[PDB]
């Protein structure tokens, strides 16, 4: 009776976000050091979970 | 094997905007400038995995 | 006495706001990464429901 | 039939603007700098649909 599932899941890496999508929470929601290029405004490459 | 489909996670890529994640489904945000979030649909929602 | 129903519905494509109603609820409401132009600012086109 | 209406759906012209919506109504805003939402009003108000 113990029996077991089978779930698959699915991750994207690298893709990029349309036009209506490229936007802020907030002007000031995560925003670097001043003399800094914003590291996250880079395309992206990683992942995380 | 029914419906030949597959769940996501609870995923992003930004280490930062994944630990909004962490409070609930309803006040994490899911994108920033160029980068996003995936959320789960999966029968682990209710779960404590 | 298992019945039906018949619920039409109506979706706007393409209106423009008036006069005293273009405005946004901060200043910082929805702002792209700096140099850059504002599509949030051009007459929309798109639906999504 | 009777009243010769239609009704509105849940709709808005930016998937932004929309995400703020599935909370519920006193939380979601309608209008941005050209933007506007369309809050339903239906008799699937207080249902999951």
């Amino acid at each position: 009776l113990v029996g077991a599932m089978d779930l698959t899941f699915v991750l994207p890496l690298g893709l990029f976000n349309p036009v209506m999508e490229r936007f802020a929470a907030h002007a000031g929601d995560l925003v670097p050091a001043p003399g800094h290029p914003d590291p996250r405004a880079f395309p992206p490459r990683q992942l995380f979970f | 094997g029914l419906f030949q489909e597959a769940y996501p996670l609870t995923c992003a890529s930004d280490p930062a905007l994944l630990r909004s994640a962490r409070n609930g489904e309803a006040h994490a945000r899911e994108t920033h400038f160029a980068q996003y979030l995936v959320y789960d649909a999966s029968p682990l929602k209710g779960l404590a995995l």
